[PDB]
């Protein structure tokens, strides 16, 4: 909805700037599970809960 | 297979020495009990945290994050609670007289 949509940016500003915020965060998060795909690896990231 | 090996024996060293370790009492004027030899602890526990940080650089610290980092957690703590009771015990000691 957010990156589909290109209206969103210009009506609804500065959430849209706090979903890539979250997105990068969770994109990073995301990319620190896909080199270590072991579930007890994942489980053991600092502070991932 | 000799490159983790000394994980064990290092890190039962932690467990051996631990739960066979003895806090010294000595009797205070017949009132209670006093902890002494304070620099042997502290050179003891630091030195622990010293060897798990060499464990930390080592490429075979992977299959044992859970329980090194255990270890750090109780080591720390001990840290903390001995740094202020060494002080506290201090200051009890000169204000009772």
């Amino acid at each position: 909805i957010f990156t589909g949509s290109a209206d969103i940016k210009h009506l609804l500003p500065v959430e849209t700037q706090r979903f890539q915020s979250i997105s990068t965060e969770f994109l990073a998060l995301m990319k620190k599970v896909s080199k270590s795909p072991l579930v007890m690896d994942v489980l053991n990231i600092q502070g991932v809960q | 297979a000799q490159g983790e090996m000394a994980l064990e024996e290092f890190l039962k060293q932690i467990r051996e020495v631990w739960n066979t370790y003895e806090l010294d009492l000595v009797n205070y004027q017949n009132k209670c009990r006093l902890i002494r030899g304070w620099d042997d602890l502290f050179n003891k526990v630091k030195e622990h945290i010293n060897s798990v940080s060499a464990m930390k650089l080592s490429p075979y610290y992977k299959v044992f994050e859970e329980d090194a980092l255990s270890w750090e957690d109780k080591l720390n703590r001990i840290m903390a609670l001995f740094d202020v009771w060494i002080d506290v015990q201090r200051r009890w000691v000169y204000l009772e007289g």
